[PDB]
């Protein structure tokens, strides 16, 4: 299995076109803040 | 577990915010819709298993 790529299915906003998202920023989930700690209802933005 | 006891939900206003936002629960994943959607999207009828 080849995980070296990578794609984004968390963002809070639709992107603009021709636009390049490099985001590592946790992507909250819950009501909660995420501190930069995920967990529960913190998810990290990017799939392998 | 072999035996499940269905449950038939319908005709309401379907809060699921309380369940999303529920810290009781050890796990809350959706499958075929978002779960922050769920208090937005409708569905004709609801079933729990």
């Amino acid at each position: 299995g080849n995980y070296n790529y990578l794609y984004r299915l968390f963002r809070k906003s639709n992107l603009k076109p021709f636009e390049r998202d490099i985001s590592t920023e946790i992507y909250q989930a819950g009501s909660t803040p995420c501190n930069g700690v995920e967990g529960f209802n913190c998810y990290f933005p990017l799939q392998s | 577990v072999y035996a499940w006891n269905r449950k038939r939900i319908s005709n309401c206003v379907a809060d699921y915010s309380v369940l999303y936002n529920s810290a009781s629960f050890s796990t809350f994943k959706c499958y075929g819709v978002s779960p922050t959607k769920l208090n937005d999207l409708c569905f004709t009828n609801v079933y729990a298993d």
